[PDB]
């Protein structure tokens, strides 16, 4: 069964989606066709297929030559500065 | 020149040396180095701040 | 005795002793080393060399643009039929010059 | 974000919780949810930034507080982050921070034993029924 | 209901002749008590555990099968007769249970 | 290892080095085959969400997605209209 | 230097591993000396019980008796029986020695004074004891002496009993501490030693201690009257020295375990002034 | 003796719990600021990843990139992606280090950074 | 420079777009520890295949248990590693005693595995390996840079100070005594009935 | 080289193949069955960690108990082999010729087939 | 005998205040337990959940803050 | 449970045993071993052993191991409730007592049938 607990006794991360899916299934007269959104959200939170597809696409893009240098992160101001600009915290300096 | 080891062995030694040197170089000069990972190369000073390069 | 019948009728041939001149050469281990180095080269060495060359090129382009901005900021760097341009968010991208 | 270490952040927060109370309340209200699962930080980013700015403002201390802050830091170093064991020193730091003018008389009314170097060794002095929690 | 009817017939047969021990019918009692609970299973997990318990009970029943009878054959008093039926039953039941359980 | 030599005399490296090498080579080849060819084929992520998918499975998946979206939109619109009509009739 | 530094990244760390090895060697040598002193103490205590002087002339007043016996065990020559398996005959004592010299890792000498940050100390102790019993059984089997094999079977029976006995003791103990770490017991034992709760089963605790230590009345594996010597009837020299060292290591460390889990560990007996003590101090 | 000792142990446990109440209060006082810092860092990393994903995927099309990034129909629930969920140490990590650091830091000085 | 060399006839972007597929195909992605663990598991399987001595079979089963525990430790399930080891070392001990009782000398059946290996097992295994993969989309480590993953750094301090647990048995108790208590009781009854069956089999 | 999910999914059936492949000696089959149960134990723990499923994590002790009970039954059957006069090597319990065995040879318990 | 004694004592502990009644009859379990146990439980009907304090509205002293 | 320090300590323990190996080898210099007929034969209290490698024992106490296999798991099932007994409720208390009672009844049945003692075979 779906206990709904985490691995430290907390709450399973899928519990909101599972509750929504069960509520929709109970309420709808045609749960299979009318709860597609909730069921897909639950299945996504469970399997993470879409994130794996995104990671696969990102790996292919990284293999392709399009990115040279990402902007540095100024943590003091919580901003992003272009890699071209020189900063004290910069690795190369 | 004359070599007791074969050309393939020479190629293996060269590529292995390149792998070793490139790995160490990227770990030593292209790293934030906020964590003490290479002893005797990063400083062992006492840091008074969250981020201090070692 | 029928349980041990096989051993009774087994025909065992006396050993012939010969001097082994290539025992210490470890030819089987030499063959293992040859196979290992061939596979290692063909896959890992080629992949590492190509990836290292790509990384060196990307780092060189980054440093070249970093130096180029000082001389003239805002101009895209053209090198090797490639255009290196900085997006407004600050992300350098290399695209086809043409 | 702060360039400050964890235990020092805890010590500073023990006082800052009373100066930026409205910001803390705003952040808590923003992050409130109907389930124990955490809320997305993207919604509470603004309140978090406000809280952090107020914390930056509060982290400043008078020089007279330096001795109390240092002894609290030593206590929190010798004990691996146990706030309860070091609350007395943290409480002294909070008192010095709040109305530092009276901390002069606080220190003046000090005994010979109190006017001594404070060394902490919890292995040698475990305490009384310390659960470490 | 079916278990009750079969138990009734078995009682009549036992009154006719007794070649079955009390442990045999204690195992039957356990099987009858625990086997109908399977249809109340709401999850495959509980179904697996219930069927495992029932399988243990059936293995108990097979273990308590009578082996040696007091027949009218007086020719094997001083000779060894080998019968492998008991081991075959136990072996096959045990390994079938193992395969089914793991799968 | 106390008495390391006496302990490692018989089996320094392997008992059947040839078979150990065959095991290693088979494991390497099978991992290569799976990861590079077989699992990617089953995952079918090469043309995922492509605007012009050339794969029948991807086309079917996109058809399912668009059809479900259309069904949800139509039913939501119809339910909104039905609720509005009921509310209007209530105050009469 | 810029282009030479990468070559030494992995070369400058080997001295650190050497230092770690040196520290481990020092700890193992010190614990070996402790066990040797324990053997001398055992001889002297038995001498007191039997009203005799005991070791008195190996070193002035018998101060170096353990050193002498260790050196003699090193010196003694060893021969493997022809019928016995040469590989296993030496492999088993080597594994036993490795396990016995690994025993000391699962020891605490303070609130967190342990070489490693281990939590499942009781699990480690059980596993190490099972491994040592494995080694004893294999020793008895591969030394084809019938007496040694019977000693191995006796060791198996002792292990069977120890499983349930020590498991039940640990089950009762964890019910209070709620952890397998030795430290968590002392915090509860500060006021009263945990042995007071178990005072009724004090006899069973004594039985458990003796059974785990393989001391009388539980010296069945090494019974020298029922069997010639026991599992070591065909082992001499340092091969037998290793088994003796392992037995004494187990004795010492299980004595430590009992002291920590039931007798306050490193807490003084404050229960002797319980009536006069105050539970709070409010100014 | 058994009954009295069990009672005494329960007394000790309840005293520990009494002090745990105050420890929890102090931890609550310190919680909001550390949570804010952690959230800001988490959002900074998310922004970097979003920029990288947009740059990499926008070549095929803005709609394609949006479809790839979108994961949930209903966004009222936050479900971070994880390859696995931590179990040991109350879903925490004891050794936030490399294996080499974990081995060496127990014997060699300089690896620990003295968080005070 | 590769860019300079390519610029004479094409662009580095095009050259990479053409060669990167082959580079990825020939790129080996793995960690040394994972490779070692998996190889030793498979090698122990091979040793089990080729060894008929019961004592060595038991030794290799024990080593397989050790390597399973090592994998669990690497995956950070240390508590389950310890429980597995304590539960199974006793089983191995009892197995050694059983081997002493039956087949003490260690002499085994004279069996030739080559005949069946070439007749049925090698081709059947080849077909099964060719057509068997249940892993749908799981990705290896090193598939993407570790710097892209960020969730593991997230910490929930509110839940942390609201959490009072101190042991790693909380899921186990919530399962055996709260949720799966039905199966817990079924296991208890099963063990009792199994003890009865064992006694009857002894009789 | 292989993801843990695929590795464990494959090695479970590989262990079953080994169990079937090895010569049928009851003790060896019992050891292989124990190994199969432990493979299921590891696989269940892996999936429980992946999916944050306390039920999958808790399946560990259920598997341990079932394996223990089956091992007890196997020990009893192996001991019962003696009283039933059956070789542990089951292949020797029948007269069918087997090329896999070097020295399988059975004769009728007689001394002379022809008397006259 | 000990079980009967403790059960009788537990049923007699109803005289004491709510926090000191027998835990056999009254449940006191962590927030992870209580939330899942009483999420949609109309029998208890505790109400909404306080996220940052990990308790329901109707539980005594759910949100206890300083000052 | 530890970390890689445990494996490194295993390696260190092996290196330590190499020290005893060196001492044992060095000790070889202070004695000579002559070859004699019975010097490398099995010891049987001063007489030749009739049988070697056929040393089968009688495992007539196998029921104890059989029951140990079950009771180890039964005891292992009790650990989580003992660890988290501060969280006990009516259901958990009832289940723990139920399980302990089952263990006691199984032990009582074993005692009644007298399978906890040595038998003729
Ligand atoms: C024992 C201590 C170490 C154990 C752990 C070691 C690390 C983990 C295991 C790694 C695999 C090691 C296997 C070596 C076995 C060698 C056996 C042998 O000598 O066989 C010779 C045999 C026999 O030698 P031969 O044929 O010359 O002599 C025999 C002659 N006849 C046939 C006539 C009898 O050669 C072969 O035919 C088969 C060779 C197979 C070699 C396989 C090498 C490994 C393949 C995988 C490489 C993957 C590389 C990935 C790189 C990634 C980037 C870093
Ligand atoms: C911690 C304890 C330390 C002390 C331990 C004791 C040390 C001293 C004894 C050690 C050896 C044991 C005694 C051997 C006596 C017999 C000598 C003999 O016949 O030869 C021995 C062995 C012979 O092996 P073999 O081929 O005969 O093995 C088969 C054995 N039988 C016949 C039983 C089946 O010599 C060698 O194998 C040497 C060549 C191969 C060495 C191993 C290569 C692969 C693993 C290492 C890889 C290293 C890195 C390079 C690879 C690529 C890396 C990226
Ligand atoms: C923190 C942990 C602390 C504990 C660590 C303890 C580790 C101690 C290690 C000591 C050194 C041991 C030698 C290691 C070096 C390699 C040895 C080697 O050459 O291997 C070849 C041999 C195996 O190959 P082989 O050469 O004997 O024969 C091959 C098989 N045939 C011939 C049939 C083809 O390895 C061993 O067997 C070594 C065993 C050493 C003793 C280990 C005892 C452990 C406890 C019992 C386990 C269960 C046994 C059950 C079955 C009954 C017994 C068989
Ligand atoms: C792990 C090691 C063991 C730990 C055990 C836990 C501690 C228990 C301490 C003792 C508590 C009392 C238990 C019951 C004793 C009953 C004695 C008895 O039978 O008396 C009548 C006996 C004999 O009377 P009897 O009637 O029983 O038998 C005699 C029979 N007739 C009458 C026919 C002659 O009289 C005595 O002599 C009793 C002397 C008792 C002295 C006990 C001293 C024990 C000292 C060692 C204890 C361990 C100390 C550890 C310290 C650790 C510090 C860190
Ligand atoms: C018959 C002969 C009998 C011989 C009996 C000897 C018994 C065994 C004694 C072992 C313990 C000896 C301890 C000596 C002091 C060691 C100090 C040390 O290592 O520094 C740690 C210190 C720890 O300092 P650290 O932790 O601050 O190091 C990190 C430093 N930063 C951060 C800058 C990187 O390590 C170092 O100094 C670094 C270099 C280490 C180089 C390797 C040292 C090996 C020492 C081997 C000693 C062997 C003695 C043999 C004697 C033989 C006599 C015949
Ligand atoms: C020269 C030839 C070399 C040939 C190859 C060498 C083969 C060596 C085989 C044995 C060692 C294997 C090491 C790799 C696996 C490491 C697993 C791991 O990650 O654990 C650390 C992990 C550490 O994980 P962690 O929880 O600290 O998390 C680490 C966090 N990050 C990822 C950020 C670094 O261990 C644990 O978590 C729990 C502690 C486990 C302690 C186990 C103790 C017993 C070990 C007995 C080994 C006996 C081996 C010899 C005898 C048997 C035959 C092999
Ligand atoms: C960190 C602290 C470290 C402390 C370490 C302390 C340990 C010290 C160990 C000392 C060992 C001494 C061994 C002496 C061996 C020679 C004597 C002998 O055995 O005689 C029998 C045989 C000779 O027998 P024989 O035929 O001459 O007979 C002698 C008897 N009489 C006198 C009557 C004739 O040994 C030999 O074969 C001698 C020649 C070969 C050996 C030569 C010396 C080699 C030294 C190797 C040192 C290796 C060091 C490794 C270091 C790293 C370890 C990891
Ligand atoms: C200039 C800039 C740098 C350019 C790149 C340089 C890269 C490094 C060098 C790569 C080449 C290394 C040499 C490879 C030799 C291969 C020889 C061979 O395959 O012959 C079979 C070989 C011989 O058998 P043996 O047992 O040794 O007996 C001797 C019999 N004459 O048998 C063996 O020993 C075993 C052979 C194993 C073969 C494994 C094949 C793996 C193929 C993987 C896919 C590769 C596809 C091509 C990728 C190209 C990408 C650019
Ligand atoms: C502590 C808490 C509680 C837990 C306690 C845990 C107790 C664990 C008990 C372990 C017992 C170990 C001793 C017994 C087994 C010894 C190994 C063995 O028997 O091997 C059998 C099998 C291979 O056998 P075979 O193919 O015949 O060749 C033998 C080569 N060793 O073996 C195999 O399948 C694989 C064997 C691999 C051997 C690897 C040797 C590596 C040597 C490294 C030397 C140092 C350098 C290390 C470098 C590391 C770099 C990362
Ligand atoms: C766990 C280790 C520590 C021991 C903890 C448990 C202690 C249990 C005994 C507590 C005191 C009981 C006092 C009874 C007084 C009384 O009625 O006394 C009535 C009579 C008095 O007889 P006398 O005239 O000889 O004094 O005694 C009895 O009836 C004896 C009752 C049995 C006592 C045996 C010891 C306890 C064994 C465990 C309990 C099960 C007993 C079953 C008996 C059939």
């Amino acid at each position: 069964s779906y206990s709904g607990y985490s691995l430290n006794g907390g709450v399973h991360p899928c519990l909101p989606f599972y509750e929504r899916m069960l509520q929709c299934a109970k309420s709808e007269a045609l749960p299979i066709k009318m709860c597609t959104a909730q069921t897909e959200d639950y299945l996504e939170c469970h399997h993470r297929k879409k994130q794996y597809a995104l990671n696969y696409a990102i790996k292919k893009e990284l293999n392709n030559i399009r990115i040279v240098a990402l902007p540095r992160y100024d943590e003091e101001n919580d901003t992003f500065v272009p890699f071209s600009q020189a900063t004290a915290d910069h690795i190369f300096q | 020149a004359v070599r007791f080891v074969g050309p393939l062995n020479i190629v293996f030694a060269g590529v292995a040396f390149l792998m070793f040197y490139e790995n160490n170089y990227k770990k030593l000069y292209l790293n934030p180095r906020y964590s003490y990972t290479m002893p005797y190369l990063q400083s062992a000073k006492i840091t008074k701040n969250l981020y201090e390069k070692l | 005795q029928n349980n041990d019948r096989w051993v009774y009728e087994r025909r065992k041939s006396n050993f012939i002793a010969q001097v082994d001149y290539e025992y210490f050469k470890f030819n089987h281990w030499r063959t293992a080393w040859r196979y290992f180095r061939n596979i290692f080269l063909l896959t890992a060495g080629v992949s590492f060399l190509y990836n290292m060359e790509l990384d060196e090129g990307l780092g060189g382009l980054s440093l070249k643009y970093k130096e180029f901005v000082k001389t003239n900021p805002g101009q895209d760097l053209l090198i090797g039929n490639i255009r290196v341009t900085q997006r407004p968010n600050g992300l350098l991208v290399a695209v086809d010059a043409h | 974000k702060m360039n400050t270490k964890s235990f020092e952040v805890l010590i500073h927060s023990q006082y800052a919780f009373d100066v930026c109370r409205e910001q803390v309340y705003n952040f808590e209200d923003c992050r409130q949810t109907d389930t124990p699962l955490p809320k997305d930080p993207i919604h509470c980013k603004a309140q978090a930034k406000e809280v952090l700015s107020c914390y930056k403002e509060a982290e400043k201390m008078d020089p007279i507080c330096l001795s109390s802050f240092n002894d609290s830091r030593e206590c929190m170093f010798k004990s691996d982050g146990n706030l309860y064991n070091c609350k007395t020193w943290i409480n002294q730091y909070v008192t010095c921070q709040k109305n530092p003018a009276a901390f002069a008389e606080f220190l003046e009314a000090s005994t010979a034993e109190q006017l001594k170097s404070k060394k902490f060794d919890f292995v040698k002095n475990r305490g009384h029924s310390d659960k470490y929690l | 209901i079916f278990n009750n009817y079969f138990l009734y017939i078995t009682e009549k047969h036992i009154k006719i002749l007794n070649n079955y021990s009390i442990d045999y019918f204690f195992s039957i009692i356990n099987i009858t008590l625990f086997i109908p609970m399977i249809f109340l299973s709401n999850t495959l997990f509980t179904f697996f555990f219930l069927i495992e318990l029932v399988s243990c009970a059936i293995f108990y029943k097979f273990i308590v099968s009578k082996i040696s009878f007091k027949n009218s054959n007086y020719k094997d008093n001083y000779f060894s007769i080998f019968s492998k039926n008991y081991l075959n039953v136990l072996f096959y039941q045990y390994w079938s249970s193992f395969f089914s359980s793991v799968m | 290892v106390y008495q390391g030599f006496k302990v490692l005399r018989r089996n320094p490296t392997f008992y059947n080095p040839r078979s150990a090498g065959m095991v290693a080579l088979s494991y390497f080849a099978y991992s290569y085959y799976v990861n590079k060819y077989y699992k990617p084929q089953n995952s079918n992520f090469e043309e995922y969400n492509s605007s012009h998918p050339h794969n029948h499975d991807e086309k079917v998946r996109q058809y399912h997605e668009k059809t479900n979206q259309a069904i949800r939109d139509a039913v939501l619109e119809k339910r909104a209209e039905h609720d509005q009509r009921l509310r209007e009739e209530a105050k009469l | 230097g810029f282009w030479i530094a990468p070559l030494f990244v992995n070369i400058l760390s080997l001295p650190l591993y050497l230092v770690m090895l040196v520290y481990n060697i020092v700890c193992m040598l010190l614990i070996t000396l402790v066990i040797a002193s324990i053997t001398l103490i055992e001889r002297k205590v038995l001498s007191l019980v039997q009203r005799r002087v005991g070791p008195h002339y190996v070193g002035y007043r018998g101060r170096l008796q353990y050193i002498a016996d260790a050196l003699k065990l090193f010196i003694k020559g060893i021969v493997v029986p022809e019928g016995s398996n040469k590989f296993w005959f030496v492999a088993i004592p080597s594994a036993a020695g490795a396990i016995c010299y690994t025993f000391w890792i699962n020891s605490m000498w303070g609130p967190s004074v342990s070489i490693f940050d281990l939590e499942y100390n009781l699990v480690y102790a059980t596993i190490l004891s099972i491994l040592f019993s494995f080694c004893i059984m294999l020793t008895g089997y591969f030394s084809k002496s019938k007496y040694a094999f019977m000693a191995s079977i006796r060791c198996a029976i002792l292990m069977l009993n120890i499983e349930i006995f020590l498991g039940l003791l640990v089950i009762n103990l964890i019910f209070i501490s709620e952890s397998f770490c030795f430290s968590v017991f002392v915090i509860y034992q500060e006021i009263i030693w945990l042995i007071f709760i178990f005072f009724g089963v004090s006899g069973l605790i004594f039985i458990t201690f003796l059974l785990e230590t393989n001391r009388a009345p539980f010296d069945l594996a090494e019974a020298e009257s029922e069997l010639v010597t026991g599992y070591s009837v065909e082992y001499g020299g340092f091969y037998f020295a290793l088994y003796y060292l392992g037995e004494y290591f187990h004795l010492f460390f299980f004595s430590m375990v009992i002291s920590i889990v039931l007798f306050g560990g490193w807490e003084l007996p404050n229960f002797l002034y319980l009536f006069l003590l105050n539970d709070f101090n409010i100014l | 003796l058994q009954m009295w000792g069990v009672g005494k142990i329960i007394e000790i446990k309840k005293f520990m719990k009494r002090r745990d109440i105050e420890l929890k209060g102090l931890q609550r006082k310190a919680a909001p600021f550390m949570q804010s810092m952690n959230d800001v860092r988490h959002l900074a990393l998310r922004e970097r990843n979003d920029m990288l994903y947009n740059e990499l995927l926008s070549v095929h099309g803005e709609e394609y990139a949006q479809k790839m990034q979108k994961r949930f129909h209903q966004t009222d629930i936050w479900a971070p992606f994880r390859h696995r969920y931590a179990y040991m140490y109350n879903s925490s990590n004891k050794n936030v280090k490399d294996y080499k650091q974990v081995t060496l830091s127990r014997y060699i000085n300089g690896f620990d950074k003295f968080n005070v | 420079f590769l860019i300079t060399i390519t610029s004479y006839f094409s662009n580095i972007i095009e050259f990479n777009s053409y060669i990167i597929n082959l580079i990825d195909f020939i790129t080996p992605l793995f960690f040394i520890e994972n490779f070692v663990i998996q190889f030793f598991i498979l090698y122990l399987f091979y040793l089990l295949i080729v060894n008929n001595n019961l004592y060595y079979i038991l030794l290799y089963i024990f080593l397989e248990i050790v390597f399973f525990g090592l994998f669990l430790c690497l995956y950070q399930l240390e508590l389950f590693t310890g429980f597995l080891w304590v539960a199974e070392f006793a089983i191995v001990f009892i197995a050694v005693v059983l081997l002493f009782y039956l087949n003490i000398d260690g002499l085994h059946l004279k069996y030739n595995h080559n005949i069946n290996n070439v007749l049925y097992y090698t081709p059947s295994l080849v077909l099964f390996l060719i057509f068997f993969n249940i892993d749908y989309f799981s990705e290896l480590e090193l598939f993407l840079p570790l710097e892209l993953s960020f969730i593991d750094i997230y910490d929930d301090y509110y839940e942390g100070f609201n959490n009072s647990i101190m042991n790693d048995f909380t899921p186990l108790t919530l399962s055996y005594y709260s949720i799966n208590s039905a199966e817990f009781i079924i296991i208890g009854l099963l063990l009792l009935l199994g003890s009865v069956a064992c006694v009857n089999l002894y009789k | 080289m292989l993801t843990w999910i695929s590795f464990w999914s494959l090695i479970f059936w590989l262990i079953l193949i080994i169990l079937v492949l090895k010569p049928k000696n009851f003790i060896s089959i019992l050891f292989m069955s124990e190994l199969t149960w432990l493979a299921l134990y590891c696989l269940s723990l892996l999936f429980g960690a992946i999916y944050c499923d306390i039920t999958l994590l808790s399946i560990s002790f259920f598997i341990l108990g079932v394996a223990g009970l089956e091992f007890s039954f196997g020990i009893l059957i192996a001991i019962l082999y003696k009283n039933l006069n059956e070789s542990l090597n089951t292949d020797l319990n029948n007269n069918n010729n087997n090329q896999n065995i070097f020295d399988k040879n059975f004769k009728t318990p007689l001394e002379k087939i022809n008397w006259q | 005998f000990c079980l009967l004694f403790v059960l009788a004592d537990a049923w007699g502990r109803e005289k004491y205040a709510q926090p000191y009644k027998s835990q056999i009859l009254h449940g006191r379990q962590p927030f992870g337990h209580t939330f899942v146990q009483n999420y949609r439980n109309q029998a208890t009907d505790l109400g909404r959940w306080n996220h940052n304090f990990a308790c329901y509205e109707k539980q005594p002293g759910c949100g206890r803050d300083f000052d | 449970m530890g970390d890689a320090v445990v494996i490194h300590l295993i390696q260190n323990v092996l290196i330590f045993g190499i020290i005893f190996w060196l001492l044992t080898w060095g000790a070889e210099y202070f004695y000579t071993v002559k070859q004699q007929l019975t010097k490398k034969q099995f010891y049987e209290c001063g007489f030749k052993s009739i049988s070697e490698l056929n040393i089968q024992i009688n495992f007539n106490f196998f029921m104890l191991a059989v029951f140990l296999i079950l009771y180890d798991v039964e005891f292992t099932f009790l650990f989580p409730v003992l660890f988290n007994f501060s969280m006990f409720s009516t259901t958990e208390l009832f289940l723990a007592f139920f399980f302990i009672f089952l263990i006691l009844v199984s032990l009582l049945y074993d005692w009644l049938n007298n399978v906890l003692s040595w038998s003729a075979e």
